[PDB]
């Protein structure tokens, strides 16, 4: 329904414009990487990427590194805050260790996607918005993720895990709480996105270069 | 030949990083970018 | 020379290349709705307010940024324009407040007078309305969000004229809010005239705040002498 | 013998994209092996104008949904140089429901995306390419990097690009979480570091696109094709479907189906034969069939009735008033409660609209609740002529065409299960007094 | 519905109901209303002058 999330801030000790943060030398090298991209006067193209990189690097976006990197890219901060407002995948507020975002569109709905749904929220004890208290797990609804055909699916912190069943997903969080990872993919003997059973096409043995070339080539 | 094999198992090993790190190697075989002339429409 | 010949309801005008649709009904003296369009600002193209038909075209063009082109016949009165001002205008009402005698900007709409003038007279939203928190931008300008159409003139005004860019969109969708995102006051000297160009009681002035009604006022044309420049 | 009549049966040496499956090595070595990078200094040397000829006769339209003719649109900016760069821009966005192709393209057959990169940038007279893939989609993105990598390192692109003089540059940049993206203008103020929102057309990407310079968006379908077709020829291309609806196209069929899957397929193959034969057919049989969204969420609904003997065509489906779109068929069985279905879909173009124009910003949310009304049952008959004429004040009304695809099922639902929602409103009325 | 002599209203809480739009004295056909208004102590709308004339009304 209803986003939920506020879209102004406020102050707070934990989040205020003194909050440290600051770029490793690592990312700085890859900032210059991702500057030279685009051509000369328009580097505030590079918004959207380094952006993302101090996410990658503190787990979310406090105010002190829009701060950052508008101040790195030149940029008026309220452009950087215009940015991270706009865009979904931008954490202005602290998330857990593992973002399990689920989908439940219609393509993914009508493949049973709330059972998933609320396998999960048994698994974890929370519900589709908060945090658990250990801080390893938030939990969110967000609409289709590109793999509707391998539907049920989840994403967590860029694995797609699909074809899901409860059992599985409780499973792979149980995995994710242990101190493994889980092999991304479908989850039902598929690992593609090919028929369940069959292979109806794509069997023969793949043409060697030049079959098909034309005249004058 | 086999067509029953899943290959593309390349990407169970990729970091946080990876796609930067792509990047930054990437970075040397550019051509020189265009420039508008100007440092920013700002300026 | 160089102008092209266009037809506003089937009259004559000669224009310059690159004149908008809306420049050459403005040339034989129509009107055109509007809400985003300032033609001292950069064309925004969001209101959709000034929405009309061209001749043996299916498609309504934003007669604030479409070039004419020669030969076109605009039809700024068809049933296709009427109708997509009734629509535009029931979609700006929508999720407006129901403020009117509590708004400064009362006698002074432009929604309010384009409303009666080109839009419908009942309202078919059966709905909760939103509301979004007010905003603090300084003891000058006196800000109530929930009026606002987001017609974004304060954000281009402030980037363009007043050189300034601390305002800015929030959010997205039904969501989107014109504000600062933090605490932050916006000061300059010419930072009032936001006042002028927010068509709605979103933008107001607080020193002025509730003391009249525009059609009580007189109005004398008078000279500023707190400078040089008059 | 010409003008065929039953489309649809196409075998494995007429795929484009044989590697769609991922069963084969995904790197440089396999595709090369498949046919990949193989002369391609050859259709360099031909010129652009040799390309675009082909891309022409090919009868190409655009994969992205639209289906507009690619050749012409390619065809514009062969402009002589003003002094602006020129750019390809390829769309990896995806953001459909339904849709799968370009994520499997582009895990799996990446070298074919940079390809039709290298051929299409040509074929414009562009400087590079930027690939804007989906921010989801990071290991795929991962992929595409190693493969322009190692197309890098053996010389098929950069300086000279090949035995061939032409300078080219691929570069990947990643979005962040946002459907509105997928649009061309939308794309393009995304790669600049602004909010996802469309410009108003005119000016076109072919006159003032990205950075201001002249560009041109094609989706990584699209761009794909485009080295096959010059190696093979347009004539071959378009010798699959009907007239004006040539080659062949990508298909996600998910939903109510035994095994949903995405194969590659000719044009017109008829919608029952694609589903019964490659997904398997409709969980309980056909007969247990509902409905069909055949071209993604933003194509409307059609049901059985027009399903058992629909082409999966351009012109077809809009004969049947639905459309091609992004060929993503979405099946539901008798099982299934379409009026939920059509609201969650209203619900996700809720959360998708950019709110820049007023129709789509206000209308959309309305929708919303009234769908969502609908779908308990509070409202009245009356109000579903009021959400119709809702739907018809937001279509062509917009800047961008976001609030005709959350117009368009709204109006398939309204067309073909009105008394569907005049029942469950009576039930609430009823069950309420 | 007879017209008598005029009276300004309170909320049930006490609160005044006139928020001085000044839309009965841009309606009064005798020029009978006078209103001069503020913003009260507390942010309020209201009047700090409020005069009927009651030789020019017309009822
Ligand atoms: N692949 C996906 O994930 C999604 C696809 N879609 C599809 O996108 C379709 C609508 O997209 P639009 O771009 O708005 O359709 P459109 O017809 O307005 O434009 C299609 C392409 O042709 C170009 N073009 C059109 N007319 C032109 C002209 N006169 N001169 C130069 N270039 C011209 C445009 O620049 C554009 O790139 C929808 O039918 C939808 O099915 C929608 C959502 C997602
Ligand atoms: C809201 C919206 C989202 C879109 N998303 C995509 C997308 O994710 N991928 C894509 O290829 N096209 C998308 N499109 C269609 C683009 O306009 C299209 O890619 C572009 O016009 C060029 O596509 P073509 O090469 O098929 O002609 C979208 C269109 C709209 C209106
Ligand atoms: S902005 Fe205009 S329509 Fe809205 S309450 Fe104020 S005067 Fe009335
Ligand atoms: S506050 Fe006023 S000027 Fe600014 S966007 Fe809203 S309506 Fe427009
Ligand atoms: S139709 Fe919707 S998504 Fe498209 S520009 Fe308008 S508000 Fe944005
Ligand atoms: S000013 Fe007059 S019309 Fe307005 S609220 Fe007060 S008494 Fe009523
Ligand atoms: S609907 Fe879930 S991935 Fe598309
Ligand atoms: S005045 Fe043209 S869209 Fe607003
Ligand atoms: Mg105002």
């Amino acid at each position: 329904g209803a986003g939920g999330a506020l879209f102004v801030h406020r102050d707070t000790p934990e989040n205020n414009p003194d909050t440290p943060f600051d770029f490793t030398p690592e990312n700085y090298k890859r900032i210059e990487a991702i500057v030279k991209n685009y051509p000369e006067g328009h580097k505030a193209a590079a918004v959207l990427p380094v952006l993302d990189l101090a996410q990658r690097q503190n787990g979310w976006l406090p105010i002190s590194a829009m701060n950052k990197v508008a101040e790195i890219l030149q940029v008026p901060p309220m452009r950087v805050y215009e940015v991270a407002t706009f865009y979904t995948m931008y954490n202005r507020k602290p998330v857990g260790k593992y973002h399990i975002q689920v989908c439940t569109t219609t393509p993914c709905m009508l493949r049973n996607s709330d059972s998933i749904l609320e396998a999960i929220q048994k698994k974890l004890g929370i519900k589709v918005g908060e945090t658990t208290p250990d801080k390893l797990f938030t939990l969110i609804e967000v609409e289709c993720l590109g793999a509707c055909v391998n539907a049920p699916m989840v994403q967590i912190n860029d694995n797609y895990y699909e074809d899901l069943t409860p059992k599985d997903i409780e499973e792979i969080i149980d995995e994710l709480k242990a101190g493994k990872i889980p092999k991304p993919g479908p989850r039902s003997g598929r690992f593609s996105c090919e028929p369940a059973g069959g292979l109806t096409s794509l069997t023969e043995p793949p043409k060697g270069p030049g079959f098909g070339v034309q005249a004058g080539l | 030949f086999d067509n029953s094999t899943y290959r593309n198992l390349q990407h169970h090993e990729y970091s946080t990083y990876t796609f930067l790190d792509l990047n930054v190697e990437l970075s040397k075989f550019r051509m020189p970018q265009p420039s508008s002339g100007r440092q920013s429409p700002r300026h | 020379s160089n102008l092209i010949e266009v037809f506003v309801d089937g009259q004559s005008v000669m224009v310059e290349p690159g004149t908008t649709v809306l420049q050459a009904c403005e040339k034989v003296g129509m009107q055109i709705p509007r809400f985003c369009y300032h033609e001292r600002l950069s064309v925004a193209g969001n209101c959709r307010m000034c929405l009309v038909e061209i001749e043996k075209a299916p498609k309504v063009v934003a007669a604030c940024a479409m070039p004419v082109m020669k030969g076109w016949n605009i039809l700024t009165n068809s049933e296709k324009s009427k109708k997509a001002r009734e629509g535009v205008m029931e979609f700006l009402l929508a999720n407006h407040p129901l403020d009117c005698p509590i708004c400064d900007q009362g006698g002074e709409c432009d929604l309010q007078d384009q409303s009666m003038m080109f839009g419908s007279d009942r309202s078919r939203f059966l709905e909760g309305k939103r509301a979004v928190e007010d905003k603090n931008i300084g003891p000058l300008v006196k800000t109530i969000m929930t009026r606002c159409i987001q017609c974004t003139r304060c954000i281009r005004f402030a980037s363009e004229i007043a050189g300034v860019d601390d305002l800015g969109t929030t959010g997205r969708g039904n969501d989107m809010q014109v504000g600062t995102y933090i605490e932050k006051m916006f000061m300059s000297e010419l930072s009032g005239n936001i006042i002028d160009i927010c068509p709605v009681g979103a933008l107001t002035s607080k020193p002025y705040a509730f003391t009249a009604r525009p059609w009580e006022t007189r109005k004398t044309e008078s000279i500023d002498v707190m400078d040089a420049v008059g | 013998a010409p003008k065929k009549t039953s489309f649809g049966s196409l075998k494995d040496e007429d795929r484009i994209f044989t590697n769609l499956y991922g069963r084969h090595d995904w790197r440089l070595k396999g595709a090369q092996s498949r046919g990949d990078w193989y002369k391609t200094k050859e259709i360099l040397l031909k010129g652009p104008d040799w390309i675009l000829g082909e891309v022409k006769t090919s009868g190409l339209r655009g994969r992205g949904g639209a289906g507009f003719p690619t050749g012409l649109k390619w065809s514009f900016m062969n402009k002589p140089s003003d002094g602006r760069p020129k750019y390809l821009v390829v769309n990896a966005d995806e953001g459909e429901p339904g849709t799968c192709k370009d994520r499997e393209i582009i895990r799996h057959d990446p070298h074919k995306l940079v390809e039709g990169c290298l051929v299409g940038g040509r074929a414009m007279g562009a400087r590079a390419a930027y690939i804007y893939i989906r921010g989801e989609f990071y290991n795929e993105a991962s992929n595409l990097q190693v493969a322009i990598r190692e197309a890098y390192e053996a010389g098929l692109i950069g300086k000279n690009a090949c035995g061939s003089g032409y300078d080219f540059d691929v570069f990947v940049v990643r979005g962040a979480g946002a459907y509105i993206c997928g649009e061309e203008t939308a794309l393009i103020e995304s790669i600049e570091g602004k909010q996802g929102k469309p410009r108003l057309k005119p000016p076109f990407p072919a006159d003032v696109g990205v950075f201001g310079c002249p560009t041109t968006v094609a989706n990584v379908e699209t761009v794909a094709v485009s080295p096959t077709i010059c190696r093979r020829g347009g004539a071959w291309f378009a010798s699959f479907g009907r007239e004006r609806n040539s080659g062949t196209k990508l298909f996600n069929i998910s939903g109510h189906v035994n095994h949903p899957c995405t194969v590659e397929e000719e044009m017109s193959v008829p919608l029952k034969e694609l589903i019964e034969k490659h997904a398997g057919g409709v969980i309980g049989g056909w007969d247990n069939l509902l409905a069909v969204i055949p071209g993604g969420s933003s194509t409307p609904l059609i049901p059985k009735s027009v399903c058992e003997t629909v082409l999966m065509d351009f012109d077809a489906l809009v004969q049947a008033q639905t459309g091609l779109g992004t060929a993503a068929v979405i099946v539901m069985d008798r099982s299934t409660d379409i009026v939920k279905a059509i609201a969650r879909l209203i619900e996700f173009y809720k959360h998708e609209s950019c709110g820049q124009c007023t129709p789509c910003r206000e209308g959309v949310d309305w929708m919303n609740k009234v769908m969502a009304r609908f779908v308990k049952g509070d409202a009245r008959p009356a109000e579903i002529d009021s959400l119709w004429e809702i739907s018809k004040q937001i279509e062509g009304h917009t800047i961008c065409a976001l609030g005709d695809g959350a117009a368009w099922p709204v109006q398939g639902l309204i067309r073909h299960f009105r008394p569907e929602l005049e029942e469950r409103m009576q039930q609430f009325a009823l069950q309420h007094q | 519905r007879f017209r008598g002599e005029h009276a300004l209203r309170r909320y049930p809480s006490g609160e005044e109901r006139c928020i001085a739009c000044k839309l009965c004295e841009a309606v009064c056909p005798a020029q009978a209303i006078t209103i001069e208004a503020e913003p009260r102590a507390d942010g309020s709308r209201r009047t700090t002058r409020y005069d009927i004339d009651m030789t020019k009304c017309i009822y």
